[PDB]
RNA sequence: AAUCCGGUUAAUAUUCCGGAACCAGAAGGUGGAAUCAACACGGCAACGUAAAUGAAGUUGGAGACGUCGGCGGGAGCCCUGG
């Protein structure tokens, strides 16, 4: 069953705070509560903790990585690590 | 009258609540190894620093003088994980997280946690998501033009330090707080600024806005720059007011 | 006399500790 | 010509060796000749292996693309870590 | 074409001797009614030899100057190959597989090896494998 | 039923209070006050707990025998066997790129 | 409270200097329990056969302040 | 850092009595081990033992940690057949 037409992980909040605000939030936890895959592991396995920190699990790659307030890596800073990484090739070479 | 809450906010109950955090987040101090070439620390620890919205990085280095190792507590920059090298001085690589100069940086990165002055460890862009751009530099008596987070301008000496990369903690303002709860939960950790309570529903001994048979200022909140406490309450100094629609 | 082996030090940047020298002129006296 | 067709077809007729383990104790024995290393491996277990290939005269592929990527060239539906090739079959990976 | 060969050098990662530096007498890849697998037979030190200046005497050197070894059969799982390798000129056949069950077998196998390990270091053609692995 | 008191002048359910029911060999139902779990000692690189190690409070650790605190190995007791091996592996190989690397370089 | 099974063990710790006094108990399943006070422990020795509790009474060094309970 | 049971007074009990333990500190009688030369062994490993030399310096761990919900185990209580 679908159990939600729209509203999906905001059921929690009921009928209060506004639909708006309960849109903006629904999109935001989705974003938060999501298995990520780590960089260095290939599993999907990073989860957030604390509004910054990522962390996954397993024997190895036990690694934190410092990302955004909910999701790994940010488009800002996508953006300035493709144009450090363009000066930084513009100085050396 | 009476003393108002802003007054009163000179110390004791309103002081930072600063038990958990887990240190202060200056970069490190200037010395011989950072002015002449680099040197590689390893980051252990990614933490959550309770009242600030960023997460901090302890990175451990070895002391160049004595057998001993000393931990700092960066500012984590976005894309920074725990076991990664980071590289502090004039010599260090354009490359995220690592620490160099601002005068030996190219034009137009990305920087965060500069440095007003040599060796002030950390000044401008430490705030979750918030970084400064370096506009330009100038040889001649060595100043390096940047942009602030506010948009700004500021010349700052081309010897002070900066983190490459963007602070780590994304964009925390783009979600609903939604709850009273939630503000209060913020706040707990930081100071004692919440709830506010407004003027004008105040009475005349405790605000400039209080009193009156409706709830009104019935003077103009635009105050002087040159108010004295008790008085400087509103909008101090407002160049402007209202909805804007279009300007620079 | 095989088993004396010299064991140098850079002493560089972040090489190795550095030798107790001579702090005479940075005392804070 | 490009190596994700060879790779396919030395899978069709050749030799071909699955993960960590299994290759360290071809590149062991000796009966090695090509070593492919994905892009999400471990540093220091890159360094082992290359290690291990230069001891044993193997040669070193650190292709792009992450294990994820390994698996799916190699036509398996799990990640693949290092692919050790021992007989090349009627191809030119080696 | 053997990665592990008799007379090479390799370092050990697991047991009680992790980090050491061993030299492989038989590298038996097949296996008798025991120990039926891949496994190896390794000589190694277990205290390696102090270092020593030009200012001590001739006792205190010869104090300092000695190694204790170790002979133990160990996986292939757990060995680091190097190729240093080792002459292996005594070392040759005089120890053997049926030299791991009495433990009088054991002592005179590893005061043979003890033997050898000191001549070698005296004069040292190898000093990578007398140096401890600093870890 | 028989009901307890506590034994102590500490009159709170603190962590300092913890107790146990016992049966004393007179039918008497009475509390019997316990000190808290021990900890086992965690890995200084990964964070796990060692094996092969018991579980005590700091000062029950000086009691011990020294083999019962420790792991037969280098590290032992600090450090977990994969993190040992780990950090031989590690360093042999960078040693070996130090060497290599000087190699080139003349 | 320490438990023995070794009779020549007993016997030793009995003939060691500590050992003071030494208690028997008889239980009504036949068995005899040998109790040894020393210093810092007591020592309990449990004996099923009563053949064997003869013969170790005998070797017991006389010497030793043995009492019925 | 370390205590329990039973009993005892008109009134005290983890304090008294009887029995049985534990911790810390101080000094230092054995004893096996190993040395005609250096400071033990065993397990392919996780690791184990009756000991199994260790000064500074450095490092790591324990102390040392929120809240809620369900699941599984134990102790005491409740219930039940002789
Ligand atoms: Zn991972």
């Amino acid at each position: 069953t679908k159990r939600t037409k729209k509203v999906g992980v905001t059921g929690k909040y009921g009928v209060r705070y506004g639909a708006s605000l309960r849109r903006d939030v629904r999109k935001i936890e989705v974003q938060q509560h999501s298995r990520y895959q780590c960089p260095f592991c290939g599993r999907n396995t990073v989860k957030r903790t604390a509004a910054g920190i990522w962390c996954c699990n397993g024997k190895g790659c036990k690694k934190v990585l410092a990302g955004g307030a909910w999701t790994v890596t940010t488009a800002a800073a996508t953006s300035a690590r493709s144009t450090i990484r363009r000066l930084r090739e513009m100085v050396e070479v | 009258g009476r003393v108002i809450r802003a007054q009163r906010k000179s110390g004791g109950i309103f002081q930072a609540h600063t038990r958990l955090r887990k240190g202060a987040a200056q970069l490190r101090t200037l010395d011989f190894a950072e002015r002449h070439g680099y040197i590689r620390g390893v980051v252990q620890k990614i933490i959550h620093d309770p009242g600030r919205g960023a997460p901090l990085a302890k990175v451990a280095f070895r002391n160049p003088y004595h057998y001993r190792t000393d931990v700092e507590t960066f500012v984590a920059t976005e894309g920074m994980y725990t076991g990664q090298f980071v590289y502090c001085g004039k010599n260090a690589a354009l490359t995220v997280g690592n620490v160099l100069p601002v005068g030996e940086m190219p034009e137009g990165t990305i920087i965060s946690n500069v440095e007003e002055k040599a060796g002030d460890r950390g000044a401008l862009g430490r705030s979750s998501g918030n970084y400064v751009i370096i506009v330009g530099h100038d040889v001649d008596t060595g100043k390096t033009r940047v942009k602030l987070p506010s948009g700004a301008k500021k010349v700052v000496p081309s010897s002070a330090r900066g983190v490459v990369g963007i602070v780590a903690g994304g964009g925390r303002i783009d979600k609903p707080l939604l709850k009273a709860g939630r503000a209060f939960h913020k706040y707990r950790v930081k100071r004692n600024c919440w709830p506010r309570t407004r003027g004008v529903a105040m009475n005349p001994v405790d605000h400039p806005h209080g009193g009156g048979n409706h709830q009104h200022v019935g003077h103009s909140t635009t105050v002087p720059r040159q108010s004295a406490p008790g008085q400087k309450v509103g909008l101090i100094a407002a160049r402007r007011t209202g909805l804007l629609r279009g300007a620079a | 006399n095989p088993l004396f082996v010299s064991r140098p030090r850079s002493f560089g940047i972040g090489q190795d500790i550095q030798p107790k020298r001579d702090l005479s002129r940075f005392v804070k006296w | 010509d490009t190596i994700n067709a060879k790779l396919a077809l030395t899978m069709k007729s050749g030799k071909y060796v699955l993960g960590y383990k299994s290759t360290l104790k071809t590149l062991r024995s000796g009966k090695a000749k090509l070593i492919l290393i994905a892009g999400n491996c471990p540093p220091l277990r890159k360094s082992e292996l290359e290690y291990y290939a230069m001891l044993s005269k193997a040669n070193v592929h650190h292709y792009a693309g992450t294990n994820i990527d390994l698996g799916t060239a190699c036509g398996k539906l799990f990640r693949v870590g290092v692919l050790a090739i021992t007989d090349a079959g009627d191809s030119d990976i080696l | 074409v053997k990665i592990l060969k008799p007379g090479k050098v390799a370092l050990i990662t697991r047991g009680r001797f992790a980090g050491k530096k061993v030299v492989i007498l038989q590298a038996i890849d097949q296996g008798s009614k025991s120990h039926p697998f891949g496994h190896a037979v390794v000589a190694g030190v277990e205290r390696y030899p102090l270092k020593v200046t030009k200012s001590m005497g001739a006792k205190r050197i010869a104090r300092r100057s000695r190694v204790k070894p170790f002979i133990k059969v160990v996986n292939y799982n757990h060995l680091m190959p190097t190729r240093y390798a080792l002459e292996l000129d005594n070392l040759k056949g005089l120890i053997t597989a049926d030299t791991f069950k009495e433990p009088t077998q054991r002592s005179a196998a590893r005061k043979t090896v003890k033997k050898t390990f000191e001549e070698k270091y005296q004069s040292g053609k190898s000093a990578w494998f007398f140096t401890p692995l600093r870890f | 039923a028989q009901r307890v008191t506590y034994r102590r002048r500490l009159a709170y359910n603190t962590r300092s209070n913890k107790t146990r029911i016992i049966k004393t060999p007179g039918n008497n139902i009475r509390y019997l006050h316990i000190k808290k779990l021990g900890t086992i000692p965690r890995c200084g690189d990964t964070g796990v707990p060692l094996q092969g190690i018991p579980a005590l409070r700091p000062r029950e650790f000086a009691r011990l025998s020294h083999n019962q605190k420790k792991v037969q190995r280098a590290y032992g007791g600090c450090l977990s066997a994969n993190a040992v091996k780990d950090r031989i592996v590690r360093a042999f190989l960078i040693e070996e790129q130090k060497i290599v690397k000087q190699k080139l370089k003349q | 409270p320490r438990q023995i099974s070794d009779i020549k063990q007993f016997l030793e710790i009995a003939r060691r200097k500590d050992a003071t006094s030494a208690r028997i108990k008889k239980n009504t399943n036949k068995d005899v329990k040998f109790k040894l006070r020393c210093s810092k422990y007591l020592y309990t020795l449990v004996v099923a056969d009563a053949k064997k509790a003869e013969k170790l009474r005998q070797s017991l060094p006389p010497d030793l302040t043995v009492t019925e309970v």
